[PDB]
């Protein structure tokens, strides 16, 4: 059974499960269904937003925050309609409007994208917002032993 | 050692107010001294006090203390690496010692609870067994960790007497 | 004979008891159908200084 | 006057009655305890409230309880 | 007129939103969340005659029962959104 | 019945004797149940091995410098030494990344030897007693001779090296010179370079 480390509520039915529940948040079956769908939405938004962010960061150079700045109305109404329609449906059929291994790899790549986006958020906070995440990756590719996180004096104390 | 200024506090070694504090105290000592002829014992005692004041002020200068506007050293207890000797290391020493005292006490009270008459041994302390438990309490952090992991540190809820509420 | 045998340790269940949730030795159980037949003896004294009192069958557990 | 209540945990040791300084308490026959007797408080009007009965009651928790209420001359223990 | 277009449009937009998007959710919530009750019974059922429910709140020919109180609530929301937009816009213009 | 640290008295009950290094030495009774006892046997193994490596790596720069064949720094200012491939913290984070995997696998073995290489799926570990894996961990791998003797030899050498490493840590904390420098000074004047001249110049 694939697991988050060899030799350690959770069942095989949940797609792409690896035993990782230290806090046992998914212990509650009710909360477990909400947590499943919660992760699902999170990773879907994170794949799209990673793809966006790499594009915008690189777009005309700059960063994702640089191309960030009544304007909210148009997005708000459409997303509210879509989200209400998603909510109003029933469990395990509300997802696809119109196989298992595809879900497995989808969710795994999603978790990677979520973690990458969280890293983008952390790096933008830690750094002075000058270089973007792609630019930070390029810097790491330049001289990784001397531009890694410990050389950053904001991520760590004592410079 | 030379410490960086922190929280608007200059180092005591380079602080003019620290030098003024030293100067003032030493001058007071001299004044106290002047009335005594040098041969008499109070004169030597006061000179030794002056020496002690000088070496104290010097040691406080070198020990990386931060002084304020008043001119007296100020302790940094936020955890800063440059001022760990102010609170962290003596804090660790206190936590170790106090936990030793407490664990020696807990061990003795638990051991005496098995005696035929525990309350008499509570006031007449079995000194050999007491000292044995006291020196066993040198490894208090370990033994406390064992008790926590095994669940015997804390008594269960059902065994403890409580109010009827 | 009903109730705990003599000599056993019984957990007190009376909420108001000084020795609530504590363990005490059973001295005797009265078989004449009294309301509180279980006599329980306690190592530790209460605020009144007594070391024993009477309990019902449902006010003890063993 | 005060209120004095006797509860069925009473063992009939008579110590509440012997401790009362105003003769409020008395022992009556009763099948509930081994000793065959329960206390009672007929002369509740004479209860000064000194709570000597509660101090002398061995049963845990107390089988006799005094609840201070309306204060009369006798309850206040006044010679005037 | 800039203010009139953005404001009227916004208010009507909010009204439509209440009428179709969150109307089923709002009605489901008022079904799930009963009338306020004190000691297990409604204020009116407990004697608060001044807590008598109104009658005009159900007199509606709307297919989705968008009563007058729903109209007033969603018009308030639309007015709040519109005036927020106007106010923010004025800040961004002259400050 | 085993050889005992205190010949006159008798060994404690919880110390069976079969343990590789059981000389009945447990005055402050930390042994107690066998479960934390195993946690200690493994802890002692690790402390002995790491301190043997520690003593050897704190002596070797000193031996090489004093002989004059490699002008290396002292162990205490070795971290202070500048010239490493990267910043002290950068290589420290890399170091702890590299050690997190190996030590959590050892913890899994501590918890369950059976539980714990996917890098080379053919490469496995032969099943062995906890704390003594063998296989790839001993490329020399001549265990066909005496075993318990050799394990006891490792343990006692480890215990000695740990006492030695604590000693030298105190020695630098009280003299501020290399351990071999302290050693040779004690050779030069044995009656006037010993502990009585320790002063605690710096922690
Ligand atoms: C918000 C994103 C999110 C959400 C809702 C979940 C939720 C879930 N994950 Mg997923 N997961 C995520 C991010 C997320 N994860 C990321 C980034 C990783 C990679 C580090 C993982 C790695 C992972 C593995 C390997 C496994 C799960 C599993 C689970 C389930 C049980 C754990 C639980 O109840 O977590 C609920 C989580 C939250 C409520 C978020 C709390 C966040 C805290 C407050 C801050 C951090 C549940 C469906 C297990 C499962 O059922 O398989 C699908 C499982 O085996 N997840
Ligand atoms: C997708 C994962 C991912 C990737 C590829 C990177 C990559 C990078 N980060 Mg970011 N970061 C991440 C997640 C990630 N980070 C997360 C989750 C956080 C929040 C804790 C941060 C917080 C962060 C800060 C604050 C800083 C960086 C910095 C950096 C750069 C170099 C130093 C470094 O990596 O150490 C930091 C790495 C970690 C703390 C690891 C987080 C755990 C990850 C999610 C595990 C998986 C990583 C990866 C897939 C494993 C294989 C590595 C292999 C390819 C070599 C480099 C561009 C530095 C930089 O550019 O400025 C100098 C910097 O200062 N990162
Ligand atoms: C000159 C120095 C000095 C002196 C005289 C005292 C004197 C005292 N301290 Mg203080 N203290 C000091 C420095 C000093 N302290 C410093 C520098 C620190 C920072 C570490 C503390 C932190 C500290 C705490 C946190 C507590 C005390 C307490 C006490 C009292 C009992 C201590 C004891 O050993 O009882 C004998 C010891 C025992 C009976 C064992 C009890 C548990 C001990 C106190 C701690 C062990 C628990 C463990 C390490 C977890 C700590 C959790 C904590 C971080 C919250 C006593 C009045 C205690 C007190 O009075 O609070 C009500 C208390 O709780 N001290
Ligand atoms: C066996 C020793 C022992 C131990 C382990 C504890 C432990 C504790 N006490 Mg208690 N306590 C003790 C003795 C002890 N107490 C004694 C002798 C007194 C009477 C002065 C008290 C009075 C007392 C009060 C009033 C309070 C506590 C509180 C607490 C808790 C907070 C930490 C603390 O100790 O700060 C308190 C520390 C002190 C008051 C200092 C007194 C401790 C002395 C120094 C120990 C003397 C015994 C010594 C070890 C010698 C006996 C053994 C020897 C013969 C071998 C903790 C559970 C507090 C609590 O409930 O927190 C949740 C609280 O409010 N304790
Ligand atoms: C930190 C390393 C370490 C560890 C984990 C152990 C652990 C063990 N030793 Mg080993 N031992 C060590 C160091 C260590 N020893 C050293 C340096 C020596 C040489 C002086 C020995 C000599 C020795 C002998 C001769 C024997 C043991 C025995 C034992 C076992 C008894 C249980 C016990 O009380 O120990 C648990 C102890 C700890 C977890 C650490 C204690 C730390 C102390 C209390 C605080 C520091 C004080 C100190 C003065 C500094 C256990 C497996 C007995 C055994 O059965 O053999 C296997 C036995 O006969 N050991
Ligand atoms: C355990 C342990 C640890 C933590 C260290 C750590 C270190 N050693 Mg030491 N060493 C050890 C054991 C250890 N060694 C053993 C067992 C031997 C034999 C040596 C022999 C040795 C030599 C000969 C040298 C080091 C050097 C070094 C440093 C650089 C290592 C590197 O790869 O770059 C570093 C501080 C080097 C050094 O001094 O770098 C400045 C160096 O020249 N070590
Ligand atoms: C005095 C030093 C000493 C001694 C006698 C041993 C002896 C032993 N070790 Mg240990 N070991 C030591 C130091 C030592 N080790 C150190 C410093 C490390 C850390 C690098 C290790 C790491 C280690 C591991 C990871 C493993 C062993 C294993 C073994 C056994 C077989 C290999 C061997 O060295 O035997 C040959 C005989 C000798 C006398 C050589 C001594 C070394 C000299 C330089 C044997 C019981 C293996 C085992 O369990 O085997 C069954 C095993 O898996 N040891
Ligand atoms: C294998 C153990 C071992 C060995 C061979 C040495 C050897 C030496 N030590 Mg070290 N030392 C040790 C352990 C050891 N020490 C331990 C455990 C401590 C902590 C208590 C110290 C603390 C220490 C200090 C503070 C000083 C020395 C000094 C010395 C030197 C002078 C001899 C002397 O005064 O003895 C001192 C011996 C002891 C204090 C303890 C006895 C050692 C063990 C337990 C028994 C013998 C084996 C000599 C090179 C001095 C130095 O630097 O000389 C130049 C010095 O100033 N030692
Ligand atoms: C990482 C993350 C959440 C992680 C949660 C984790 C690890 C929880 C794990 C646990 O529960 C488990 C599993 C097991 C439990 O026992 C314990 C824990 C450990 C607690 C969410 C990411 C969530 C990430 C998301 C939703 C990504 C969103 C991206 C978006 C919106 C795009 C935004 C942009 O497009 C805009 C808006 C504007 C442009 O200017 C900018 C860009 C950036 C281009
Ligand atoms: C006839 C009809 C129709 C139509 C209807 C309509 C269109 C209606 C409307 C209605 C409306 C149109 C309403 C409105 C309302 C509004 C309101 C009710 C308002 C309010 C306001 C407010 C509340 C305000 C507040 C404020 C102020 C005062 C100032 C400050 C700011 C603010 C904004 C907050 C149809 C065809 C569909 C159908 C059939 C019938
Ligand atoms: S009340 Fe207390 S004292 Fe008076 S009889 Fe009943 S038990 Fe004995
Ligand atoms: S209170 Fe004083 S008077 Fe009233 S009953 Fe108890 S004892 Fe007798």
């Amino acid at each position: 059974r694939p697991m988050w480390f060899p030799g350690a509520h959770l069942r095989g039915d949940l797609p792409c499960d690896y035993g990782f529940d230290p806090l046992n948040l998914g212990e509650k079956p009710d909360n477990l269904a909400r947590y499943r769908e919660a992760e699902l939405m999170h990773a879907r938004w994170a794949m799209m937003g990673v793809a966006g962010a790499v594009g915008v960061e690189i777009a005309g150079q700059g960063d994702w925050a640089s191309a960030q700045p009544a304007v909210i109305g148009v997005n708000g109404v459409l997303v509210a309609f879509a989200e209400s329609q998603r909510q109003a449906a029933t469990g395990e059929a509300r997802l696809y409007p119109g196989f298992e291994t595809l879900k497995r790899k989808e969710l795994a790549n999603g978790r990677v994208a979520m973690m990458a986006f969280f890293g983008i958020m952390a790096q933008h906070q830690a750094d002075p917002s000058g270089p973007g995440p792609v630019k930070q990756l390029a810097n790491h590719l330049a001289d990784p032993w001397h531009v890694n996180v410990c050389t950053n004096p904001s991520a760590i104390p004592w410079l | 050692r030379d410490v960086q200024p922190y929280a608007g506090l200059t180092p005591c070694k380079t602080s003019k107010a620290f030098a003024k504090r030293e100067k003032t105290e030493l001058k007071a000592l001299e004044k106290r001294l002047k009335k005594y002829d040098p041969e008499s014992a109070p004169a030597l005692a006061l000179q030794a006090t002056m020496e002690k004041t000088k070496t104290r002020f010097a040691n406080y200068g070198e020990s990386g203390l931060l002084c304020g506007k008043d001119g007296l050293p100020h302790l940094i207890v936020d955890g800063n690496l440059e001022h760990l000797g102010e609170f962290a290391i003596p804090g660790l020493g206190f936590l170790y010692v106090a936990g030793w005292i407490g664990y020696a006490g807990r061990s003795y009270i638990q051991e005496n609870k098995t005696a035929s008459k525990p309350t008499e041994g509570e006031i007449i302390i079995d000194v050999p067994k007491a000292l044995g438990l006291m020196f066993q309490a040198g490894a208090w952090p370990l033994l406390a960790g064992l008790e926590l992991k095994n669940g015997t540190l804390t008594a269960p809820e059902s065994e403890i007497t409580v109010s009827p509420r | 004979q009903v109730g705990p045998p003599r000599g056993t340790m019984v957990k007190i269940l009376r909420p108001e008891s000084y020795w609530f949730n504590d363990y005490g030795k059973v001295i005797s159980v009265d078989q004449t159908g009294v309301r509180y037949p279980v006599v329980v003896r306690f190592e530790k004294v209460n605020y009144a200084g007594v070391s024993t009192n009477n309990y019902a069958l449902d006010e003890v557990e063993y | 006057s005060h209120a004095v209540k006797i509860y069925d945990t009473c063992i009939g040791c008579t110590q509440c009655v012997r401790a009362c300084p105003t003769d409020v308490l008395e022992m009556v026959p009763w099948d509930g305890c081994k000793a065959g007797q329960i206390a009672s408080a007929p002369r509740t009007e004479d209860c000064v409230g000194c709570k000597r009965c509660e101090a002398a009651c061995p049963t845990d928790f107390l089988s006799v309880r005094v609840y201070l209420g309306s204060e009369t001359t006798r309850s206040m223990g006044l010679a005037y | 007129d800039d203010v009139n277009v953005v404001m009227s449009a916004s208010n009507a937009l909010a009204l439509y939103l209440g009428r179709f998007v969150f109307l089923p959710y709002q009605r489901a919530q008022v079904e799930r969340v009963g009338m306020p009750t004190q000691n297990g019974q409604t204020h009116f059922a407990a004697g608060d005659t001044r807590a008598e429910e109104a009658s005009f709140i159900t007199s509606t020919n709307d297919p989705a029962g968008f009563n007058l109180v729903d109209v007033f609530a969603w018009g308030s929301i639309g007015h709040a959104i519109g005036f927020l937009a106007l106010a923010s816009q004025s800040a961004q213009q002259m400050l | 019945t085993q050889p005992m640290w205190f010949p006159g008295m008798d060994a404690p009950q919880h110390l069976k004797g079969e343990l590789p290094g059981d000389y009945g030495f447990d005055p402050l009774n930390l042994g107690k149940e066998p479960k934390d006892l195993e946690w200690y046997v493994q802890a002692e193994l690790q402390h002995g091995r790491w301190a043997m490596l520690g003593v050897a790596g704190a002596a070797a720069p000193e031996i090489l410098t004093k002989m004059g064949i490699s002008d290396l720094p002292n162990w205490h200012d070795a971290p202070n030494y500048q010239g490493y491939f990267t910043d002290a913290t950068t290589l420290f984070w890399v170091q702890m990344l590299m050690m997190n995997w190996a030590e959590v696998r050892r913890w899994q073995d501590m918890r369950k030897p059976g539980s714990v290489d996917p890098a080379f799926s053919g490469n496995k570990l032969p099943s062995g007693i906890v704390g003594y894996p063998g296989g790839i961990f001993d490329p020399l791998g001549y265990a066909k001779g005496d075993l318990n003797k050799l394990k006891a030899k490792e343990i006692a050498n480890g215990r000695l090296a740990m006492v030695a490493f604590a000693g030298i840590m105190v020695q630098y904390d009280h003299t501020g010179v290399g351990p071999v420098a302290n050693l040779v000074a004690h050779m030069s004047d044995p009656a006037h370079n010993n502990v009585f001249q320790a002063k605690f110049i710096g922690f």
